Order: structure tokens, then sequence, then C-alpha cells
């Protein structure tokens, strides 16, 4: 019942 | 050239774990792409106009952990498996793939960046099958044009005895019509 957490990301070329 | 991507990891279990408690995410955001997780599962998330873009089916009705406290989802689509939230200041927004090449590409939450076909609006097909494990985890993730442009996210797997051959994705003109109607 927690929020959705931002654990990392892609970077894109 | 092509296109290509990586990956950069932000937080730990203990800290996800935490942030997702507390609802308050204080770390820097970048890329147009992020790596998502619940209690439970993880997922990515594209940025495409101003919208963090994910699906139903990882996110459920959740608030995204913010620099201001949790985010309010501002789309939510159940039977589209569509969901949204303002993206956070830092990610990086993509634009809509305009031309309407049918040449495009799966970015994974491994940072691979694969050909696919597009066959229909919602359809593509993986010019390589791929193992059902290696795309698991990867929803949400943007499929692009040839210049690199969104033509939507990856929503399911076509698999049979564990190999998927082709993709079902939400097209950007399904984010559109979800934003016109609310
Ligand atoms: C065509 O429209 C669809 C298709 C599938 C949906 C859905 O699928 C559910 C969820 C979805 C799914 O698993 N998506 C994927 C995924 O990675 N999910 S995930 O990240 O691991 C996750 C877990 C945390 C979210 C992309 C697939 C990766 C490999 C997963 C491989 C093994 C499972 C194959 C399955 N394939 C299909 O269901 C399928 C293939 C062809 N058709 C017509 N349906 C499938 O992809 N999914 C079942 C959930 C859902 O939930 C909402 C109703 C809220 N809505 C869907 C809708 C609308
Ligand atoms: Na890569």
């Amino acid at each position: 019942k927690g929020s959705v957490v931002i654990v990392g990301r892609i970077i894109l070329s | 050239a092509p296109i290509t991507a990586y990956s950069q990891q932000t937080r730990g279990l203990l800290g996800c774990i935490i942030t997702s408690l507390t609802g308050r995410d204080k770390n820097q955001v970048d890329g147009e792409v992020q790596v998502l997780s619940t209690a439970t599962q993880s997922f990515l998330a594209t940025c495409v106009n101003g919208v963090c873009w994910t699906v139903y089916h990882g996110a459920g009705s959740k608030t995204l952990a913010g620099p201001k406290g949790p985010i309010t989802q501002m789309y939510t689509n159940v039977d589209q498996d569509l969901v949204g939230w303002p993206a956070p200041p830092g990610a990086r927004s993509m634009t809509p793939c305009t031309c309407g090449s049918s040449d495009l590409y799966l970015v994974t939450r491994h940072a691979d960046v694969i050909p696919v076909r597009r066959r229909g609006d919602s359809r593509g097909s993986l010019l390589s099958p791929r193992p059902v494990s290696y795309l698991k985890g990867s929803s949400g993730g943007p499929l692009l044009c040839p210049s690199g442009h969104v033509v939507g996210i990856f929503k399911a797997a076509v698999c049979t005895r564990g190999v998927a051959k082709a993709v079902d994705f939400i097209p950007v003109e399904s984010m559109e019509t979800t934003m016109r109607a609310s």
C-alpha cells in the first residue's frame, strides 16, 4: 500500500 | 549510432522500502526511462510530454514517491492498462513519434535496444525471439521510432513455451485520448 519508487533510470542515446 | 541505452541504479533494497512508506524521494531524477519498484514488483516508466507513463498492472492506483511527497496519478485507465503521474523534475521528456515508421525498437530494463517490426497499431514482432524471462519487468518501457521518438509503451508479451515472438504496446495515441477524456 506504499508508493511506487524510482530505483534507477535508463539514459537513451 | 544506432540508438543505445544504459542504466544507472539509484536505490537499494532498504531505501526503496523506506521511500515506499514515506512517499518522499529526495533523489535527483534523470533519464527518459525510470526503473520503478513497489514492495513486490519492478517495471518501467517512460516520460512523454511531461508525464511519466507506466502500466496499471505494475503501478495499480499507487502514488509515486516525489520531492514534495507522494504524487497522485493524473491519469488512470484500468482497461487500457495505463497510468500516468506528472513527471518529477529532472526526468528527460520524450517526443511522440510522427513520421510513422514501422521499424521500431523496444528498450528493456536491461537497457538493451531490440529491433521490433510494427505489425499494427498496438502490436509489433520481435525480429529475434526472446525468452520471456528476458522481457519480464520491462512493461512500461518505450517503443521507439528510428529517430528515437516514442511510439508507445510495452504492455504485454505474446509467448509460447517460454519464448516471446511479439509484443503488445500502448500507443502514444492512447495517451492523448486518455488525456482528452479526463
Ligand atoms: C491487449 O491488452 C492487454 C493485454 C495484457 C494485459 C495484462 O497482461 C498481464 C500483464 C502482462 C505482462 O506480464 N507484461 C510484461 C511485464 O514485463 N510485466 S512486469 O513488468 O513484469 C509486471 C508484472 C510488474 C508489472 C511485459 C511482459 C513481460 C513478460 C511477461 C511474459 C509472461 C506473461 C504474458 C502475458 N501476455 C498476455 O497477457 C497477452 C498476450 C497477448 N494478449 C492478447 N495478451 C503478459 O505479458 N501480461 C499478463 C494485464 C492487464 O492489466 C490491466 C487490465 C490493469 N491488462 C492487459 C491488457 C489490457
Ligand atoms: Na545497452
